[PDB]
RNA sequence: AUAGGGCGGAGGGAAGCUCAUCAGUGGGGCCACGAGCUGAGUGCGUCCUGUCACUCCACUCCCAUGUCCCUUGGGAAGGUCUGAGA
RNA sequence: GCCAGCGAAGUGAGUUCAAUGGCUGAGGUGAGGUACCCCGCAGGGGACCUCAUAACCCAAUUCAGACUACUCUCCUCCGCCCAUU
């Protein structure tokens, strides 16, 4: 029964990153991991020490639930927009073996294809935000649920702009009619210090999505779980 | 200062939401009648304001500011014609005030409270005290001499099978037996009922020439079984009165009952008591407290000096005698030590250990349910110990209450119950017990405990009672001051609970024998298929659908017959309740695992071995038997009775090591080709105007108990029900040997005992851990 | 011939504690049925109107209660992460946080308050580690004991 | 099978360091030392000591050390003893490669005196038979 | 007869008749095996924090336990100290319950020999002293 | 005569679906003992010497704080009277 | 006609600013259908698919009984009218 279990996109600082563990730590959460924003701008590869969380923090995650401490994991998120990036993941899957859960940012429904069939990643990352066209289809989401993989649904709609709330809430529904909810997990990006919600406030707000009215609840417990459950056997 | 100010902010969140729900209970919506506890709640309380206490009637009074014919007859007269039918007990103005009372095979009794206490009866049974009232139980004394009193009942135990009480010369002066009847010795394996059995004889004669008692504690529904073989074995041969013996025993007073005969060769007198003396059950760990502070012992030395002006005086004569005298002091210091003895639980096997008493009303509490704690001394190391190795009271052991002519003056007196309570108004004491005493109710009663669960290695210890045998004057009367202590008591249903959870079986008809057994389960038949044809279609659910023939517990005419049509075609209705061969069952089905050689330990300090040759030798020289099992529920499982237990295929085995927590398969359903029979039936019926087999009964049950089922069904469960002692779902019932050595023989491997079951209102299999615990 | 209600509990997790002292009942209810408002239209507008009313609320403390039918609990209990921008004089930026969704049953409500406030006031202690407010948890503990 | 066990009668046993008393130890499971042990325990009376037994146990050891101090008690009759009960890290190496574990097992130390508890007890509560 | 064939029941091992007062001011656990053990820490847990709810109020609780019941008696009270988090002062008090058997087979030669035995148990209390 | 279709009245100590997964919720239940308190065996010390060692030999593994079990709105709970829990 | 009570933990639902008759899927029974299977007496059974399963009403200490409000239903007793022989 290990709930709450999340992930946070979030480098600044460490007064903003601790502030985020810390609220995470006072709601119900007991897996936080960092995300890594890598796209084909720049083209950096900082894998070894991105930023050490066991070096830095003071040693005592301590939550008001189970009151355990918080296994902290590094996840990894890759925007791909063109084939020859990611031929990129391929490479750097043997000469680093960190990043023990991988999500890819897919565009294209070519490139979507090889993703959820060839392409060797945990989970799957949507989001579609100022007028983004990818449309979803049936084949490419009935393999990967067959294979165990993952697509994420990443939200900030209530702060930051209310035109950047209809795309989260139409481009989730487009992939409910396909996907069924066999492994959807909603975890939410954090750049500001309260960009985060309560543990059993994601239970209605996965059916604010709508796509269950019982396993909305377990999109967030038993979807999270399958993530670090089928990551293991890939690093190893 | 913020985390200072913040301190005294979670401070008060942590006082006043602990005021709110504190005050809010004493309150409840600021009224005063409903602040009285639930068991303490009567709703007569605006008709008289009698029903309340003082203290809460001087605010009602000023409540009440703000806010059918007489009957002048004899009651006495009226419960005499009444008697004439029933066998009416003494405690029955008790009783049936407060208690659902259903007519029975013998005469009607309480079952149920009318208050809500299924769940209080077992919480005043292992924490708390309890006590019952069971005076059904019959007692038949043989009079008679050492030689003949035996002979005429060696081929009715078994000796080489049970428990002996022949010549066993430790049950004779100590304690107590149980051990179950049979027939005469050509060994049918028959008749069978169970009886708690017990020896006395003088310890200053010691040699067989003295009278020498003994009496058959049974069931009413063996009391046509036992009298009339006992009879067959042994020899073929004004003012306003209570009426406390029965009526039907003083109308065949002249002709028949009590059946008090002599015989001419053996000497044996046959002592029919049906009801001549009450008996009341009392268990619990506090019961041993209850027993010991309310009940005092009678003093000898303060009658016996000069006081001589009414009889009695057959306690004056035992009081002339200083042997008695004596003794009666170490009768009442083991009875003082018993406070010392925390629990009942560890005492050995039945010890008896009886006293005189002065009546305990004499004390008569004002407070109801006064409940106390033992006190905070616990000196005298060296005389408990005393009582908890040996455990030999044979001087302190002295049933005086069976003499004949001594009994019936203590009933020959004919004290008033009502004229005592007014002297405590005549009187007037405030808060002292000061009864005059030139002449007392100086009674003896008779104390025996039992322990529970003694074959099972579950608790060791949790039924733990004691029985108080008192005679037929002394009713109600030493009921009332236990009820003022805070016992709570139960009726037919807490004595039901009261072997299922100890994992013996039922003794009116839960056990299969041939005359006890087939009465009660069509009487169990005729109560169901009543609510079954009161319930209309679309309700309930059809039974030829998902099962077989239940939960009607009868195929097994047929059913033992058919499990030896199985393996010898490639006496009847037999218990093996023998635990010498039970040790060896235990050993099979018990241990179920595997780590150097043997089962759960590699020393064992037992035998291993395989040998399926001699499980065969053991079908062969036993044919056609029945075993009751024990068995456990993992998880997510509810037994009901008549549930049927299902042999397990080899794909249950392999789904259940891939997966934990892993829920049973489903039931295939079986067609139905009786449905075409029954418009036949309907419109037949309105042809005639103008055999009832409706949906489930049918005269066919021949091929059905052969294969019928997807799972092969073995054995039943009587007592279906979830456990409060262990936390899950606990079944009892009843397999055969021929259906567990077929399924033991298929696993030599681990684990042995889980074997689905199926109930007939379901169609889910759910698996158990059958374990034989003797 | 009675309403079955149900009563969640809120909790504002933010710094900047000046935010904590701007709380008022007429606050609070001009601020939750706005915010529905604003999430959806006009029919869970009035819906969780004819029911919603405050009952409880500690601005030192930071614990709101509130009111929402059987058949309408599902609109308050939704709209709760979209509260943002408590608009005040200042520069303010609180947000509701859930403990658990208590159908009804005030009693049993004040209940999970009290094991979460003493959860509370544990881990308190050797993650400030102050001799002035230790004696100050030695004051809450002996009074509790007294009620 | 290699432990490694840290020690975590930490500050007790500073009084205790000026009267050097006979250590009593049992580490997991020994039935002969029961013979051993009470040996020395009974010599530990008629020995020009101290009043001072110190005892120690872990894992399974933890249920044998109270029945090794209380025959102790039935021939020297003390009638005070400190039992602490602290963490106890044991850090064992298995073979299935070599795999290493760290496992916390609880600990106990009755520490049997007379003389020395006097100015002692203000919540320690000896047990005084 | 105590080689070929004989009953051995174990009758019991008395405590005290405390129990029918202990659970009304503190609170006591009587800690069983073959049971879980992940029940009774959470039986533990819920017991210490009920305030005007489990009896009348959470004071303190103690924990007994014989001799096989003892070597997870004490692995109950320190998972409490890392759980509870709290200045909880652990006392031990240890003493000497004594365990009368009886074994008796069923033959009428043959008279029930009472062994004696004894076993140890411990007392392990648990106060709630302020920090 | 065909109780074939339709409708209505009276009566019963009539009865008012169950099961499986999952979730919510109020609770209840969840057993002081391994024939280890001079325990047994092995190799040394030693035949009187054991701050002797090893065997979860009785598996109880695990960052051990309940993924444990059962039950949770009726035949009339509704009124609204009579009677019982002294 | 008149006279007798106990503040003490914890109702196989036990709430008290007043919890709980949930969803989906598979059945039962009551209508309807078959290009499907088996038994061979034109017949019957099984398999599959669609649909009905309600109204009256709500525990507040509990139980027995009377009275009253009732229909997805089953049993008994009949009436009226239509049509048929």
């Amino acid at each position: 029964a290990v709930f709450a279990d999340l992930d946070l996109r979030a480098g600044s600082d460490l007064k903003a990153l601790r502030g985020l563990v810390e609220t995470a730590a006072h709601l119900g959460y007991s897996v936080v991991a960092i995300n890594h924003i890598v796209d084909f701008k720049e083209k950096k590869q900082e894998i070894e020490k991105p930023v050490a969380v066991s070096e830095l923090f003071t040693t005592l995650p301590i939550v008001q639930g189970k009151s355990r401490p918080i296994k902290i994991l590094t996840r990894l998120t890759i925007i791909v927009s063109d084939p020859s990036h990611c031929n990129v993941l391929r490479a750097t899957s043997s000469r680093a073996r960190l990043y023990d859960v991988v999500a890819v940012f897919p565009k294209t429904e070519k490139l979507f294809h090889i993703a959820c069939t060839h392409l060797d990643v945990d989970l799957v990352c949507i989001t579609v935000t100022e007028k983004l066209p990818f449309y979803f289809k049936r084949p490419p989401i009935n393999v990967a649920i067959d294979r165990g993989l993952a697509f994420e649904l990443v939200y900030s709609p209530a702060i930051k702009d209310s035109t950047m709330r209809r795309y989260t809430i139409s481009s989730a529904l487009n992939l409910m009619q396909i996907c069924k909810g066999k492994n959807v997990i909603i975890s939410s990006a954090a750049e500001r210090p309260l960009e985060i919600r309560g543990p059993y406030d994601v239970a209605n707000l996965g059916l604010l999505f709508g796509l269950s009215e019982s396993d909305a609840k377990a999109a967030v417990s038993t979807n999270c779980r399958a993530a670090l459950l089928h990551g293991e056997t890939r690093k190893t | 200062k913020y985390i200072t100010a913040s301190t005294f902010a979670q401070a008060r969140a942590a006082e006043i939401s602990a005021m709110l729900k504190a005050v809010t209970q004493k309150s409840s919506n600021s009224l005063v009648f409903q602040t009285l506890p639930r068991h303490m709640r009567r709703r007569a309380m605006s008709h008289n304001v009698k029903r309340l206490p003082r203290r809460l009637q001087e605010i009602a009074q000023k409540e009440a500011e703000k806010a059918a014919r007489r009957c002048h007859m004899n009651r006495t007269l009226e419960f005499n014609r009444r008697q004439k039918k029933n066998i009416w007990l003494e405690t029955h103005i008790w009783h049936a005030k407060r208690f659902h009372m259903v007519k029975k095979w013998g005469y009607c009794l309480g079952e149920r409270p009318t208050v809500k206490s299924h769940r209080a009866c077992y919480r005043a049974m292992t924490n708390r005290c309890l006590l019952q009232d069971l005076s059904y139980y019959c007692c038949l004394e043989l009079k008679g001499k050492e030689e003949e009193i035996l002979k005429a009942l060696s081929g009715m135990c078994n000796i080489d099978t049970g428990l002996t009480f022949a010549a066993v010369h430790c049950l004779s002066g100590k304690r107590q037996g149980s051990l179950v009847l049979y027939r005469v010795n050509k060994y049918p394996r028959e008749m069978l009922g169970p009886v708690t059995f017990i020896w006395k004889s003088q310890r200053t004669p010691g040699d067989p020439s003295e009278s020498r008692q003994l009496w058959i504690w049974l069931h009413p529904t063996l009391k046509q079984d036992i009298l009339e073989e006992i009879k067959a074995a042994c020899q073929c041969v004004g003012e306003n009165a209570k009426p406390i013996k029965k009526i039907i025993g003083d109308g065949t007073r002249d002709p028949c009952l009590p059946y008090s005969w002599i015989s001419p060769t053996t000497g044996i007198i046959i002592s029919d008591l049906t009801m001549e003396m009450n008996r009341f059950r009392l268990i619990g760990p506090l019961s041993h407290s209850i027993l010991t502070e309310a009940i005092k012992a009678a003093s000898v030395h303060t009658v016996g000096e000069d006081t001589e002006e009414t009889p009695h005086r057959w306690w004056i004569e035992t009081c002339k005698k200083p042997d008695s005298v004596s003794l009666h002091c170490r009768q009442e210091a083991i009875f003082e030590l018993l406070g010392g003895i925390t629990s009942p639980a560890e005492i050995p096997a039945g010890t008896i250990l009886g006293l005189t008493v002065g009546d305990p009303r004499i004390n008569l509490p004002q407070k109801k349910s006064k409940a106390l704690p033992n006190p905070e001394k616990c000196q005298d190391n060296e005389k408990v110990r005393q009582l908890l190795l040996e455990g030999v009271p044979v001087e302190c052991t002295h049933s005086f209450i069976w003499n004949q002519d001594i009994c019936k003056s203590v009933t020959e007196n004919k004290i008033s119950d009502q004229d005592l309570n007014r002297m405590r108004s005549e009187l007037l004491v405030p808060g002292s017990q000061l009864i005059l005493g030139p002449h007392e109710s100086k009674i003896p009663i008779l104390l025996i405990q039992q322990p529970g669960k003694v074959t099972g290695e579950d608790r060791l210890g949790w039924g733990s009672g004691w029985d108080v045998l008192l005679p037929k004057g002394w009713g109600m009367a030493f009921w009332i001051p236990f009820i003022y202590r805070g016992v709570r008591v139960g009726g037919l249903k807490e004595s039901a609970v009261h072997s299922q959870y100890k994992r013996s079986p039922n003794v009116p008809g839960d056990f299969p024998d041939c005359p006890a057994g087939m009465l009660f389960a069509e009487e169990q038949a005729k109560n169901l298929l009543e609510k079954y044809k009161r319930r209309p279609p679309a309700k309930r659910p059809n039974y030829v659908k998902l099962g077989t023939l239940a939960p009607f517990c009868c195929p097994w005419e047929q059913l033992t017959q058919d499990w030896e049509s199985r393996v010898q075609a490639y006496s009847h209705l037999c218990v093996l309740r023998s635990r010498k061969l039970l040790k060896q069952l235990s050993a099979w089905c018990g241990p179920s695992s595997e780590d150097s050689r043997g089962g759960r330990r590699a020393p064992g300090r037992g035998q291993q071995g395989l040998t399926r040759e001699a499980c065969l030798s053991i079908l062969g020289h036993f044919p056609r038997a029945l075993v009751w099992v024990s068995l456990s529920l993992l998880s997510k499982g509810s037994p009901e009775p008549h549930t049927m237990i299902c042999v397990p295929a080899k794909e249950d085995f392999l789904q259940l090591h891939e997966d934990w927590h892993y829920c049973g398969p489903q039931e295939s359903k079986h067609s139905d080709p009786f449905r075409s029979k029954i418009l036949k039936q309907k419109e037949k019926k309105k042809r005639e105007k103008r055999e009832a087999l409706t949906l489930g009964l049918w005269s066919g049950p021949l091929p059905r108990v052969t294969l019928h089922c997807s799972r092969t069904l073995l054995g039943f469960v009587t007592q279906g029900d979830f456990s409060m002692a262990v936390g899950c779902g606990e079944a009892l019932g009843f397999v055969s040997l021929t259906g567990l050595l077929d399924m033991l023989s298929s696993q030599p491997a681990a684990q042995r005992g889980l074997v689905l079951l199926r109930p007939p209102a379901s169609l889910q299999y759910r698996f158990a851990r059958i374990a034989i615990e003797v | 011939v009675r309403f079955k209600h149900r009563y969640l509990l809120c909790e504002l997790v933010s710094d900047d504690p000046r935010c904590r002292l701007s709380l008022d009942d007429r606050v609070l209810s001009s601020l939750v049925r706005d915010t529905i408002a604003r999430v959806h239209g006009t029919f869970g507008a009035a819906a969780c109107s004819i029911g919603f009313a405050v009952r409880y609320l500690n601005a030192y403390t930071g614990i709101v209660l509130l009111r929402c039918r059987k058949e309408f609990y599902q609109l308050v209990w939704s709209a709760l992460p979209f509260i943002t921008y408590l608009e005040n004089k200042g520069h303010r930026y609180p947000c509701f946080f859930n403990t658990l969704h208590v159908g009804g049953t005030i009693r049993t409500c004040q209940k999970f308050l009290i094991q979460y406030n003493r959860r509370q006031l544990l881990i308190l202690l050797q993650n400030c580690t102050d001799e002035g407010e230790r004696e100050a948890i030695q004051k809450s503990v002996t009074r509790s004991c007294l009620l | 099978m290699e432990n490694f066990r840290k020690v975590r009668g930490g500050p007790g046993s500073g009084p205790f360091a000026d009267l050097a008393p006979g250590a009593v130890h049992m580490r997991v499971k020994e039935g002969s030392k029961i013979r051993n042990l009470m040996a020395f325990a009974t010599a530990s009376m008629a020995q020009p000591a101290t009043r001072a037994i110190v005892f120690s146990g872990c894992g399974r050891a933890t249920t044998k050390t109270v029945t090794c101090a209380e025959i102790l008690k039935r021939r020297l009759a003390g009638l005070h003893q400190v039992t602490r009960l602290r963490y106890r890290s044991v850090r064992e190496v298995w073979q299935s490669a070599s795999l290493s574990v760290l496992k916390n097992v609880p600990g106990l130390a009755i520490l049997l005196s007379k003389d020395a508890l006097d100015p002692r007890q203000p919540g320690y509560q000896p047990p005084n038979p | 007869g105590a080689v070929e064939a004989e009953l051995d029941p174990v009758e019991y091992t008395l405590r005290k008749r405390l129990p029918s007062r202990l659970p009304r001011r503190p609170n006591d656990i009587y800690v069983n095996m073959k049971t879980d053990f992940k029940a009774q820490l959470a039986r533990c847990q819920k017991l210490l924090d009920g305030g005007a709810r489990g009896q009348n109020a959470c004071s303190e609780i103690y924990i007994h336990g014989l001799g096989l019941a003892i070597n997870r008696a004490i692995n109950i009270a320190l998972q409490l100290q890392a759980g509870s988090f709290g200045s909880l002062q652990v006392a031990a008090n240890t003493s000497t319950v004594e365990l009368v058997d009886e074994l008796e087979p069923e033959t009428d030669t043959r008279e029930p020999l009472t062994r004696i035995r004894n076993n140890s148990a411990i007392h392990i209390r648990v106060f709630r002293v302020t920090p």
